[PDB]
């Protein structure tokens, strides 16, 4: 896969 | 580049036909989804260059996004509600077939799709 990445930083 | 031209938004030589269902799709369904917190990745075509997705436009044969649907509605591109609904379904399908299950974008798409289906349940007859 070529992930898009996260769309919100989880803290 | 990795990106194609965006989808067409004008339907050549198609006569204008307004309907309550098309007004509902533009002014209720699409409005509700557009304003959702998770709408932004879907408001314009997938940017394969920016996201570094070299195969996106190899894998996805029928690109679709909400911006395109919005313009199509505004231009009276769709003959009926079902044609517009199919474009939404294509948008969601593209996300689910390309991205790994469980990715953020997939969770976002799922949330939007659940809302979409709730709003389509009140489509004018």
């Amino acid at each position: 896969h070529f992930p898009k990445g996260i769309k919100q930083i989880k803290y | 580049s990795m990106n194609p031209p965006p989808p067409e938004t004008s339907n050549p030589n198609k006569p204008k036909r307004q309907t309550n269902q098309l007004q509902y799709l533009l002014r209720v369904v699409l409005k509700t989804l557009w304003k959702h917190q998770f709408a932004w990745p879907f408001q314009q075509p997938v940017d394969a260059v920016k996201l570094n997705l070299p195969d996106y436009y190899k894998i996805i044969k029928t690109p679709m996004d909400m911006g395109t649907i919005k313009k199509r509605l505004e231009n009276n591109y769709y003959w009926n509600a079902q044609e517009c609904i199919q474009d939404f379904n294509t948008m969601f399908t593209n996300c689910y077939i390309y991205n790994k299950p469980g990715d953020d974008i997939v969770l976002m798409a799922e949330a939007l799709e659940k809302l979409f289906l709730q709003k389509i349940n009140e489509l004018p007859t």
